[PDB]
């Protein structure tokens, strides 16, 4: 209940960055 | 005491309807709880506390006929499998949480039934069981999955003995209908009543019904001297197996991925068509 | 293969059943700018279903609708067959969301105006989904036979009673005699694998009928 | 594309869009758009959580059934609470279970009893958005009393 | 020269009205077949039946029970019936249907307190089925016992109420 | 650290991303 | 019998979806159509 | 999250979580820009 | 009314449903004069899977599929249920008579060019609907678990043995286990009562689609 | 209006007629002459004579199942005949599995096989008449043989 | 005979796995027929009709060693309520028809299952059964329906002894291979073989193999002069109920009003439709 | 007046009758 | 720049392609649902069951059958296999299956001609199960029958046509 | 097999004279 | 029919029934005849 | 177990089926078509 807050935070926290990083190395290579 | 259930039910403190054998001697209703974890790992000691709430200023009646505390006692039907941890599996702050509290199988070979009790309830408020959980990986006849965990908890002392006889913590009624008009103590503090009416009351109720009047069949005579009482809590406990969590770990990592690609894909989509329009 | 791209051994298929025509239809069709992720609700809904349609059809593989073998097939569903705990499981959360998910569906529906003129009459199927989908589970949680599902039957089929008249005929015609017991179990059983799953699906086929006729309902 | 204007210069859609219908011809394109990506999110959204609380909550088998031996507390799914509570606090079976048949007979009057006004927005039905706020409170008290004693089961536990 | 609505609408009645009469005679054997059929025996054809479904024979009482005791058995319409030891026989001429008057629970017997005790909403019934408190409107069944064993149905005016039996 | 804190946090997630993606492949609620 | 777990997703998504629909109506309300 | 009973903070979790999930579904929005 | 004749509240229905669409394509259809009364073939099939839609369905709410219950459940059926024996009977008359009108269909359909272009769809569909219905046939012999069923599924099941490789496999698989016993009743109640209602009512719409789309086919 | 010439005028008839389609937009209209007046009389029909049939040859019940003794005669229902005929002929047991795998996986290259030319009538492709007949002859001559003796399930008797 | 069948099996001739015991020591099978009404009404008595075919010209062995005629003999197993109706019920005609048969129960109560024999064949190659159905209008556990029958009838000798023995009526063998050389009428038509390896020949066969070989093991000796045989049969017979086909005739005739009046709807529609043609 | 060659009759009766319904109905085969 | 038929191609097999990893992970478990738990038994350590599905007791086996008498009981994998009595003891040391190698009928024992005859067709076999006669392809399966009863799985040399156990 | 015959024919020639006399009389009286 | 064996009596039955069927279809056709 | 009564149904409406179908071909083969 308290480190799972911080489980949460890095797991968002790494899903927002690889989705960042999915979506603007694709439009860098203009596959999307 | 929980001894005398198991004298009184042998085989199980549950009946086949959930009650607690526990209720036909405790015949009083309270509150009782206890703080299993949803989901427990397999050859792993946790605690279980189970808590019996009652006002510690309150005093019962005692057997001979004063005032004094109360003591607490329960059994907690852990799932098949299951069964208090030895003193070497538990840890030093484990250890010391639990004191020096004594538990029972209740039977041979259902260690998973665990009673406690008479303890004196000014200190043991909650009783810490450091139950250990089964594993399901060597024992062959125990599987992962969701169990209920039953507890009968009591406070106070008992109503009828193991034999029938009424206690003095409870309020006595008349049998029948009459005119008893007497009231003698018998050389202490617990009086005797005496058409035909024959009522002995011990040292522990106080009287309501005053001499000298007509009695209706079956009313309480005495006050009801019982302050504790007996309650159940069915809950539930998950054994669950670590390489479960691992694969839905994984398999949800999955679909968040496979969410972000159709995203992804989805916007790629909404460019090629902004460009088709553009025509 | 975003709706139809470069198919070209498609030509036959085409040529025969004119399938362009369908997705042309599909295609044809454009999704408002009101429509907010709360629209999504109902079509998760029948996800649900979806799932309890294969989870459930499952389990009809190992689950034996008789008292002296119900509640030992569910516990050998559980216990022997291979991720039949995860089947089961399943089989109850999604039935549970599939419930909850319907209540946010009528929720948006009711505070979306969705049931107005000219869609009444979806608003008359859902609610038939709905009690079937309550009937539904009514029927399913009785058949592990266990404690608890026989006796929720037991409390449930006996209320019948009340009614004057047709009383006791309808609790001996709902039970299958006139004690809960085998006749019970085999007629809730029918009910939750056979009956109501087709009910449910003319049900779902006339709700999505309709609403695809009619469209999406108007901004709020 | 990004989105498609309504053509209110079609003869057509604009009779569709005065008798309520035809709202499915502007926006954003439902193919492949909603339909095929974003559908499958909810769709994957829904399987995982469905199978992450299986995994983490999984379905009990329980005790097998006595006939002679009611359990001290049953109950039905927690959808029927509500109506289950109807049947413990009515002493008129008959009323309770014309109560508990008026739910769904209720439901399918609703169309046509709110009939008076093509208003859709909640802000603009005072009479409807109150008694469906009332309605709504009303099911979640007899559902949370379900689960109480019969006595404290109108005031749960004040 | 032609068929108007009148006529039309008369040769669809007759037509199928047959077609009807036809689906009648067709549904009729269908819905007798999903109304169960009735097996049960009679009113007065139930014996006392055990869990196990055996009927428990009234020699095998003694020594099997204590003086006093009320034993579950399967009893009129399948319910349960609680039928009563009198301590110094092993039956009596009644059996008390321990299903309850208020929803459908089957009532636990409670020996110290002398009372019909359901589990689930209180209501309590004294030691031969009258009501004595709770929410139950009417009090528990007879099961009218035979052989001294057979449950049939007890017709006879209740001896709590003082009034028809309500099950009959 | 705990794997049943591990599972828990990975369907709440998983909840709060379904519901994130369906947001923003739509572009708004 | 009462599962805990199920019930306060149910007491979760209740409310919070009926507070997202008034919400979105409210947007709605204050705000124009297309047409 | 290994506790003993999520009826209370199950309901309160879904809904921080539901709220939660619409703000980061806008955040990413915001984070995605227009066009570099 | 004949499709629509003379109505008022009809109004209410075209109003949102738009009916007078179905109505118009359905009486937008002729019959050519090549149709002759071995057209009705096929048909006739449909109906008698009706009948083994209804009549089974009823049979549903009595029989046990559990080995020491089927034959019982069969003869409480055929002796104690109301009107038992007819609707077993008719069970059986009727998958005997579909079979026979399936296979007087596939003769018209051969002899009459039905399957040709551009119906190769429909006669694909048409063969695997012909499979469906004789695994219906199958998995529905051992269901009363009499002694001709039980030997006739043991037979058939057995058959598998002979493929080198993957034969036990799927002698396992149709089975349900080793040898022939209550998983293999479990299995094939399952089948003939839900996997193959589904299986075949999918076929059938798609058949009945594609001759709707593509029409009966022309003169010889 | 009983029946309804083509209208060879209309260019979209006239391409569904050259497509093959077509064919359900001339003669006598579907919807009340057929569907709702010749249908209902098969129905009845088939309702009627199945239910004689199930009245005056009820089903039987059989004897309970025995996993130890095999009756003397064992069959699959009768459409099965051939095939099990096939299965109980052939030595090779992978060969009978071929053969009865042969007619469902057979059946479907029909409108492939015979897809050299558009005649419908049987009496402008002989070949496929032949074929078709044979196939008829011996699955009806397996289906007898089903019911004989193994040694005699070949010739049926021989005169 | 069919009392040795009721002494070997004395519960049912017809073992579980449908093969009647008379095949245990009766070898050789050849056909035997049933006729059998499709379906009967209850309470009414019908002719069973027993063909037990076989050539009048073909005499076969007897227990001396003498060839001479064969005697018939037959079981037939009907369904449970059928027996055989006794000589009051049965019409003049089925009396003489049937003539002075005799039929036994072949158990009591069991009377569904008659044996008869041992009848010469030169006059009963066919036997007629006077069968009288039940009426489950009475009797409560019988019911309507369709029933197995089972027949099982005999011709000649049996080749095995209710005692195991080997009767004359069958090809006897030798117990191994060796060098008998040694053949003698034993004063009858029976020999007696004796490198030496003891066999003896019955009155009844005749000895095929020529003395002075070497013989294999197990080989025919003799030839097989059983011209007898076993066969057994299974029809159905239906115990119908005359309310049923009412009914059913009640029900198809409904059928058919309806749908000539389809057909007529069907003529009004034309006409209407030609009106609204030529308008 | 036998009844099952009564009810016999009626089923041949009724297929014979279907077929010859279909045929009047339809006006030719 | 507009995303052509490669990228677009790529990109949906990127998508889609996690897709049916998804799709089958989560497939895996149904399949392996309807594939028949691992709980055959055991081939070698399953006792002999009879039609009533209790353990066949060797005292009550023994005194109960006469010399050379092979009666069949359930054994392998449910199949009935023969335990024979071979006059002396009342056991052997082998254990002749009786579902046949033709189509699978279970032949029947004719002490009368000392042979297993098939009812099916006329498959025959020899007193230890080597076939004979009749269109059966390969010989009976074996057991080891043991006792002092469990009968395990054959996989020693065929005594009866002088090769490897084809069952195996 | 030859009394069943007679009823045959009888019950055809039963059904085809009301079929004929439904026909002619709905006919006659402007029904058709 | 009131006779068993029905199978060559219900294929020669069968055969003579739809041929009557036909024939009588036909007979009705042209006795309706204006 | 053999149905006769069935196999005689099916042995009497499968041939006069196949021959009413090459009569009516045979018919359709002798004369034109609708158009
Ligand atoms: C008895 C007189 C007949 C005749 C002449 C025909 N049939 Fe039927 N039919 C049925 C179904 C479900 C279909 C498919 C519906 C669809 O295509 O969507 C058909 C189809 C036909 C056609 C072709 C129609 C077309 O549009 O191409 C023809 C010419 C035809 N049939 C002739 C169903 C039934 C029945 C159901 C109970 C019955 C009875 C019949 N048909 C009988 C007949
Ligand atoms: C072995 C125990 C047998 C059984 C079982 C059945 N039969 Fe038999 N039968 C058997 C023998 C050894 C003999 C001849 C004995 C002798 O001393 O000759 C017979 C003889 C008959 C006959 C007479 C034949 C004749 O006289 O030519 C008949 C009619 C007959 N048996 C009938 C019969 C029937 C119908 C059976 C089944 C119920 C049956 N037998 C069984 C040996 C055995
Ligand atoms: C299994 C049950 C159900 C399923 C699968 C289902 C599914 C759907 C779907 C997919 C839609 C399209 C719009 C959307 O997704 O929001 C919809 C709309 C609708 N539903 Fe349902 N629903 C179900 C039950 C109900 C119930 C219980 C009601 C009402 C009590 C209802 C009434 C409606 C109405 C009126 C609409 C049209 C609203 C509009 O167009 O704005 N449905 N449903
Ligand atoms: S199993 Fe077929 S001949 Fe023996």
């Amino acid at each position: 209940m308290a480190a799972g807050v911080g489980i949460f935070i890095g797991y968002i926290a790494v899903f927002t960055g690889v989705t960042l990083g999915l979506l603007y190395g694709l439009r860098f290579v203009k596959l999307i | 005491y929980p001894f005398w259930a198991q004298e009184t039910a042998p085989l199980t403190p549950r009946e086949a309807t959930g009650r607690i054998v526990c209720a036909n001697c405790h015949l009083a209703q309270k509150a009782a709880e206890v703080e299993i974890p949803q989901a427990v790992l397999p050859d792993t000691v946790f605690e279980a506390v189970v808590k019996i709430p009652y006002d510690l200023d309150s005093q019962q009646v005692l057997g001979d006929g004063s005032k004094g505390g109360l003591n607490v006692g329960a059994v907690l039907m852990l799932p098949e499998g299951f069964k208090i941890a030895p003193p070497d599996r538990l840890s030093e702050g484990l250890k010391e949480k639990v004191g020096g509290t004594y538990f029972q199988p209740y039977r041979e070979d259902m260690e998973n039934v665990v009673i406690v009790g008479p303890l004196p309830g000014e200190q043991y408020q909650e009783i810490v069981f450091p139950v250990l959980s089964p594993d399901p990986a060597k024992d062959k006849s125990i599987n992962y999955g969701k169990f209920a965990v039953h507890l009968g908890a009591n406070r106070g002392r008992g109503q009828i003995y193991p034999t029938g006889l009424l206690s003095n913590n409870n309020a006595f009624k008349a049998p029948n209908a009459g005119t008893i008009s007497e009231v003698n103590a018998l050389e202490a503090g617990g009086y005797q009543l005496i058409g035909t009416e024959t009522v002995d009351i011990p040292a522990g109720p106080e009287l309501i019904v005053s001499a000298g009047q007509t009695v209706e069949a079956g009313e309480f005579l005495t006050n009801n001297p019982n302050v504790g009482g007996f309650g159940q809590k069915d809950t539930e406990v998950v054994l669950q197996n670590p390489t479960r969590i691992k694969f839905l770990v994984l398999f949800l990592a999955g679909i968040m991925l496979s969410q972000i690609l159709l995203v992804l894909k989805k916007k790629q989509i909404e460019k090629v068509q902004a460009a088709e329009l553009n025509f | 293969s975003k709706e139809v791209t470069e198919s070209k051994v498609f030509q036959w298929f085409n040529d025969r059943l004119e399938v362009q025509a369908i997705s042309d239809d599909i295609a044809s069709k454009y999704v408002p700018p009101h429509v907010n992720i709360f629209y999504c609700l109902g079509g998760l809904t029948l996800t649900c279903f979806l799932i309890q349609f294969a989870t459930g059809f499952a389990m009809t593989f190992y689950y034996k609708p008789t008292v002296t073998e119900a509640f030992a097939s569910v516990q050998y569903i559980m216990n022997e067959v291979n991720f039949g705990w995860l089947i089961r499981s399943i089989h109850r959360w999604s039935a549970s969301m599939m419930v909850l998910m319907m209540i946010l569906h009528v929720f948006r529906v009711y505070l979306t105006g969705g049931f107005k003129k000219p869609r009444e009459l979806t608003w008359v199927v859902g609610v038939m989904l709905a009690v079937t989908t309550v009937t539904f589970g009514v029927t399913g949680y009785s058949l592990p036979w266990d404690q608890v599902g026989y006796w929720a039957v037991k409390i449930v089929s006996g209320v019948p009673a009340a009614i004057p008249v047709v009383g006791d005929q309808l609790v001996t015609l709902m039970r299958g005699s006139e004690s809960v017991g085998q006749a019970t179990l085999t007629r809730f059983y029918s009910l939750h694998t056979f009956v109501l799953p087709w009910a449910i699906a003319v049900l779902l086929l006339l709700h999505f009928l309709m609403i695809r006729k009619q469209g999406i309902s108007g901004p709020l | 594309s990004i989105i498609k204007k309504p053509d209110l210069s079609d003869p057509d859609l604009r009779a569709k869009l005065a008798k309520g219908m035809g709202h499915n011809y502007y926006g954003e394109p439902a193919w492949p758009n909603d339909i095929l990506y974003m559908f499958p999110i909810c769709i994957l959204g829904a399987l995982g959580l469905i199978a992450g609380l299986a995994i983490l909550d999984p379905a009990m088998i329980g005790e097998p059934a006595d006939p002679f031996a009611t359990p001290l507390e049953i109950l039905p799914e927690w959808y029927l609470y509500p109506t289950f509570q109807i049947l413990r606090i009515l002493p008129n079976k008959l009323l309770g279970i014309a109560g508990m048949a008026a739910i769904p007979l209720g439901l399918m009057l609703v169309p046509f009893i709110e009939s008076v006004n093509k208003f859709q927005n909640p802000f603009r039905r005072p009479i409807a958005m109150t008694v469906f706020l009332f309605g709504t409170a009303a099911a979640l008290w007899l559902g949370a009393g379900a689960t109480f004693p019969i006595d404290k089961s109108l005031t749960l536990g004040l | 020269d032609v068929p108007d609505l009148g006529r039309r609408q008369f040769m669809n009645l007759l037509t199928f009205g047959t077609i009807t009469g036809v689906a009648a005679g067709a549904l009729y054997p269908a819905v007798k077949y999903l109304i169960p059929p009735s097996s049960g025996g009679s009113g007065g054809g139930v014996t006392a039946k055990d869990a196990l479904g055996n009927d428990v024979k009234v020699t095998e009482f003694l020594a099997s029970h204590n003086a006093g005791d009320r034993v579950l058995a399967q009893g009129l319409k399948g319910d349960p019936t609680y039928i009563v030891v009198q301590g110094d026989d092993t039956i009596a001429n009644y059996g008390i249907n321990a299903v309850c008057t208020h929803l459908g629970c089957v009532v636990p017997w409670n020996a110290s307190e002398n009372k019909f005790m359901c589990p689930c909403h209180g209501s309590q019934y004294n030691a031969e089925g009258k009501v004595v408190r709770g929410p139950a409107p009417l009090s528990l069944a007879l099961a009218h016992a035979t052989v001294t064993l057979v449950l049939s149905t007890w017709t006879e005016t209740d001896f709590r109420t003082d009034e028809d039996p309500w099950w009959a | 650290m705990d794997i049943l804190t591990l599972g828990w946090v990975s369907v709440l997630v998983l909840f709060t991303w379904s519901i994130s993606m369906v947001v923003w492949g739509r572009n708004g609620f | 019998m009462i599962e805990p777990l199920l019930l306060g997703i149910v007491l979760g998504l209740i409310p919070v979806t009926l507070a997202g629909l008034f919400v979105a109506a409210y947007l709605q309300y204050k705000r124009g159509n297309q047409f | 999250m290994t506790a003993e009973s999520m009826l209370a903070n199950g309901a309160f979790i879904m809904i921080g979580l539901t709220l939660l999930g619409l703000a980061w579904g806008f955040v990413i929005i915001k984070l995605q820009g227009s066009e570099e």
